[PDB]
């Protein structure tokens, strides 16, 4: 009872609060007139997560429904591929993003050039067809297999270990491992630049009482939520996978916490429109 | 036009005490924030006091802080200065300046050489006789 | 579809698209400044200083910093004043050794923090002449206390860095003439645009340091509002 | 040195009285039961980018298909408004121009600003490149605007009060207006261009004589300085912009001040503005981002031209009235019909 | 000093007070008339078909 | 019984 009806209610609520915050990000950027660079890659951001959600139940729906799948063959391989585009897209986003602004806070002049819109658009471009290239080994070796018992399942065709280890070491890679220390490296990098201009400033606005500089946390608050929900949205899905590769005749435990890692690798693209929303500085006026 | 007279001044002895009054005309007086320009012979302009449009923010320069009392007649339309324990060195012109644009906290050409939001200005004397 | 002189006039609106982008690129990466100030304030020994309208050219660690001296118009500010919406930030000199001429310079600074026009430029502060004001203080003959009413009830805060030697009357007299131009410019602006105030003794060589700074500052807190970090 | 100030006091009270007396109707009561323009819509048909900093300036050509934009990053480009195409990028050794204009021929263009220096510039040289034809110098102020008159004859108005004709060919000051009593921001070239009319920051509109040179008529009706004017089409009248956010319509013939174009809801100031081909509709550029239409006839608000998010700094309408065309501060110039 | 710009100011007072001013009601008249006479090739106070005006979009 | 690899099932290895 508890299985059947509890667990799922989880995914449509983060479906739905991913739906509404992408939706209404991309309305207010689309709909203001002044678009700039953190501008477009939010709406950039907000619409890989729009498409990552989107796809997102029709894959769910085989672990609900204990591994049938209902929407036939080609489509299984049509939604797998596509859901590995739309997660290679947001983690490349993401890098990237991470990258331009620790290099607009931290070096505005160093390269002044890549920051302009017109190269901004053109790098989002190109970021978005290297995603869509990155899963072409997907289309290849994504099939319906058939099981015992007559289910069957969206599957892969991987079975040799030599394989699956390359698989798995590709896709967790290029998703959250290579990602994850860029993003990091460029919020510390951030931070005590932050702190440095913070504690130098100091001569010219201590002398008297006034405002004190708003302090060094508060004002790198959206980067750190970003990388925390990052970090617990994809980490848990990723180390999962990693333990899989050494792993044979899955229990029933093992298999509840792998769907709900799964379930919690969405969690990331319906936070982070709330994060923009609310937790910006002030963005709702916009709307 | 936008015209300003100054009336009141005249000779005054040491340590006295004299009100004069500025008429304005040709514009919205309560929109417009007035200013109180002083010109002391071989100097050239500085700033004396300004009036908030509504009366609010009231300030004075250092030299007569805490000596001259001014007020507002947004009814009138015209604006009063009190003076009183004046000095020698206070011996000069008071022109009455107005803020170049209304609703502007602004004002750039207060003390200005040409100025034409400005009165003829009204000459007063402090000397012992 | 389309003609030769139709496709010979989009070729020459693309070069000239490339062109005005390359332009465009070459002055993104040099800082402008506007410099005004009083004519005793000594404006024209700062920039000799720092080079060695008016435009005076310094580079520092491969900046270019672009400063403008307008310096050729009458005593009316008023319109000219809004071509520099767009300056860096605006460096605003003041002779702290005349007493007298103080309070207009005060005047001037409040004018300028609060314009219309300029509530999103910082404004970087020079107290310049700051041995005269030093040797004044040290001479018993003219008190800022006639002038202004208000330095005999004051101490010199805790939080004050003097240098090394030097008496507490100078110390306490620039530090007053600091919190005047500091409670005149958080006076408004609501945190949007910053002062910087600095100590210029006529002489030093680190006045292009502290605008360099003061520079990567403003352009810190711009790109924190950019990103809507702050 | 006192009786020459009354002598002027009672010349100024006798101009009033004149003025006064001959007020016996008011424009807004005859044109009471003129039936009213309505709501006009106009909508964004070409948009020019390419700009990198704020516009200052613009003007149409005779043809109604080239215009010219000035900016503050020293650019000077002539756009074609029906193909959206960049006819020239002229480099600038100013970067703070903040005035332009297009010779009635096409053959040169004029610009300049803080320099004091108003630079003509031929676009229709020997070997092909737009370049200097002459720049022309004498203003101890900034130049606010210019206009030529023909390809050899320029009227200036600059920041130093005075207004000054210039011979290209020569280089100097033919005729020099010294009326102004500060800060001359706009002038406006009559159709028949035997006369022009100037506003100052003195919040006052002075008539000139181009060949005889004096003054013949000022206008006082202002409140604050005035930075926007323009002839109405028929030539006997003209209306200014100031910072009041008033536009106040202006008669040669009648001295006075026939209607003032106001809303209480409106307290920026104003920055351009320009009357239609037959005159009925009055555009006027605001500060708040935003331009508004007025009916010249009725003073009541006819629509808005809300299509910029920074301060409106010029408008201009093309001789043939088919487009007006809106510059902003955000360094794009749109093109409204 | 100011002696010789006072005269100059009264002069052209007086060149201003020297000329018709004709009545308000005339030059109404006049705009109204050539307002109303113009009406019909004002593009912008009438709009023109989508056939004859070059910015069609 | 069914392993898992990538949101989607895989053939279990045996022996």
């Amino acid at each position: 009872v508890v299985d059947t009806v509890i667990l799922p209610s989880m995914i449509g609520i983060i479906c739905s609060t991913g739906l509404v915050g992408n939706i209404l990000i991309v309305f207010t950027i689309i709909r203001s007139r002044k678009k700039t660079v953190p501008d477009i890659y939010i709406c950039n951001l907000a619409v890989a997560d729009l498409v990552h959600i989107v796809g997102m139940p029709f894959l769910i729906h085989q672990w609900a429904r204990g591994g049938e799948w209902v929407f036939g063959g080609p489509l299984c391989t049509i939604i797998t591929s596509l859901d590995t585009c739309n997660q290679f897209a947001c983690s490349a986003i993401m890098t990237v993003m991470s990258v331009d602004r620790y290099f607009a806070l931290v070096q505005p002049f160093r390269l002044t050039r890549w920051r302009t819109r017109y190269k901004t658009i053109r790098i989002n471009l190109g970021l978005w067809a290297a995603s869509f290239i990155l899963a072409l080994p997907v289309w290849v070796y994504s099939k319906v297999i058939k099981f015992k018992d007559g289910v069957e399942s969206c599957a892969f065709d991987l079975t040799s270990p030599d394989d699956v280890l390359w698989y798995t070491l590709y896709l967790t890679i290029t998703t959250f491992f290579f990602p994850l220390p860029l993003i990091l490296v460029c919020y510390i990098l951030i931070l005590c630049y932050t702190w440095e201009m913070y504690q130098q400033n100091k001569d010219a606005r201590c002398c008297n009482p006034s405002v004190p500089k708003q302090r060094v946390m508060k004002l790198t608050k959206m980067v750190l939520v970003y990388v925390v929900v990052f970090i617990l949205s994809a980490a848990p899905y990723h180390v999962i996978q990693l333990v899989n590769l050494q792993m044979e005749q899955p229990t029933l435990a093992f298999y509840v916490g792998y769907y709900l890692s799964i379930c919690l690798s969405y969690a990331s693209s319906s936070i982070n429109p709330f994060l923009y929303i609310l937790l910006s500085g002030n963005f709702q006026k916009r709307l | 036009q936008v015209q300003l007279q100054e009336s009141g001044g005249g000779l005054v002895q040491p340590g006295g005490s004299l009100r004069l009054s500025c008429a304005a005309s040709g514009f919205t007086f309560s929109n417009y924030k007035m200013n109180w320009v002083r010109q002391a012979p071989g100097k050239g302009l500085e700033w004396v006091s300004d009036i908030s449009q509504s009366g609010a923010s009231i300030s004075y320069t250092g030299s007569v802080k805490g000596r001259f009392t001014i007020s507002r007649d947004n009814a009138k339309n015209t604006l009063y200065l009190q003076m009183n324990s004046l000095k020698p060195e206070d011996t000069a012109v008071y022109y009455c300046a107005r803020c170049p644009a209304p609703f502007t906290r602004d004002c750039f050409d207060v003390t200005s050489t040409t100025y034409a939001y400005r009165g003829q200005g009204t000459q007063v004397t402090v000397s012992s006789h | 579809t389309v003609s030769a002189e139709d496709k010979a006039a989009a070729e020459r609106s693309k070069m000239i698209d490339k062109n005005l982008r390359e332009d465009g690129e070459k002055a993104r990466r040099t800082l402008r400044l506007l410099l005004l100030g009083a004519d005793n304030s000594g404006k024209s020994t700062i920039v000799k200083q720092m080079r060695i309208i008016f435009e005076t050219k310094f580079q520092v660690d491969k900046v270019n910093f672009h400063m403008f001296d307008v310096g050729g118009q009458r005593d009316e500010r008023r319109k000219w004043i809004q071509c520099f919406n767009d300056v860096t930030a605006i460096i605003f000199v003041v002779d702290s050794s005349d007493y007298n001429r103080l309070q207009e310079a005060l005047n001037d600074f409040k004018s300028i923090w609060n314009n219309r026009w300029l509530r999103t430029i910082s404004v970087i502060l020079f107290l310049n002449k700051q041995d005269l004001l030093a040797e004044k203080v040290l001479a018993g003959k003219s008190k800022i206390e006639d002038y202004f009413p208000e330095f005999a009830r004051y101490t010199t805060p805790e939080d004050a860095t003097p240098e090394p030697g030097e008496d507490p009357r100078v110390t306490r007299a620039k530090y007053f003439i600091r919190k005047e131009f500091v409670d005149i410019s958080t006076a408004s602006g609501d945190g949007r645009h910053i002062c910087y105030p600095h100590f210029t003794c006529a002489v030093d060589t680190e006045n292009a340091r502290r605008i360099f700074n003061d520079c990567k500052d403003i352009i810190l807190q711009m790109n924190l509002r950019e990103y809507n970090l702050v | 040195l006192d009786q020459l100030r009354q002598e002027a006091e009672q010349l100024k009270n006798q101009i009033r009285d004149a003025r006064k007396a001959c007020a016996d109707a008011t424009l807004s009561q005859i044109t009471n039961n003129i039936d009213p323009v309505g709501r006009i819509q106009m909508r964004t048909r070409r948009t020019l980018r390419g700009h990198l900093a704020k516009i200052y300036a613009m003007h149409w050509g005779t043809d109604s298909r080239l215009l010219v934009s000035a900016s503050q990053d020293g650019k000077l480009i002539i756009w074609d408004s029906y193909t959206t195409n960049k006819v020239h990028a002229i480099p600038l050794r100013s970067s703070w121009v903040m005035t332009c204009a297009y010779a009635p021929s096409g053959n040169y263009v004029a610009c300049g600003g803080l320099d004091n220096i108003c630079s003509i510039y031929n676009l229709k040289t020997r070997e092909g490149n737009v370049r200097v034809s002459r720049e022309l110098a004498g203003h101890t102020g900034y130049l606010s605007c210019c206009r030529f008159l023909d390809d050899n004859q320029i009227v200036t108005s600059s920041g130093d009060t005075t207004c000054a004709l210039w011979d290209i060919e020569t280089g100097q000051q033919t005729t020099t207006f010294t009326g102004h009593t500060g800060d001359v921001m706009s002038l406006s070239l009559a159709p028949d261009t035997r006369l022009f009319v100037s506003g100052a920051c003195d919040a006052s509109a002075k008539l000139w004589d181009v060949r005889e040179g004096m003054c013949r008529q000022t206008f006082t009706g202002h409140e604050s300085d005035i930075n926007a004017i323009c002839f109405f089409p028929n030539g006997n009248a003209f209306a200014t912009g100031s910072d009041d956010a008033t536009c106040r319509l202006f008669d040669l013939r009648a001295d006075q001040e026939l209607m003032t174009y106001s809303h209480d809801n409106i307290i920026c100031g104003i920055t351009s503005v320009s009357f239609s081909k037959s005159g009925r509709l009055l555009l006027a550029g605001y500060d708040d981002f935003n331009c508004n239409v007025w009916d010249a006839l009725k003073a009541d608000r006819a629509g808005v031209l809300a299509g910029h998010d920074n301060r409106v700094s010029c408008l201009g309408v093309t001789d043939d009235g088919m487009a007006v065309a809106t510059g902003s501060w955000d360094s794009f110039l749109k093109i409204w019909n | 000093a100011s002696i010789a710009q006072a005269r100059k100011l009264v002069e052209q007072l007086k060149m201003e007070a020297n000329i018709d001013r004709i009545k308000v009601s005339k030059a109404a008249a006049d705009l109204m008339a050539y307002c109303e006479a113009h009406a019909k090739e004002d593009p912008l106070l009438t709009p023109v078909p989508a056939s004859e005006n070059p910015f069609r979009e | 019984l069914r392993c898992m690899l990538g949101r989607v099932y895989r053939p279990c290895w045996q022996v």
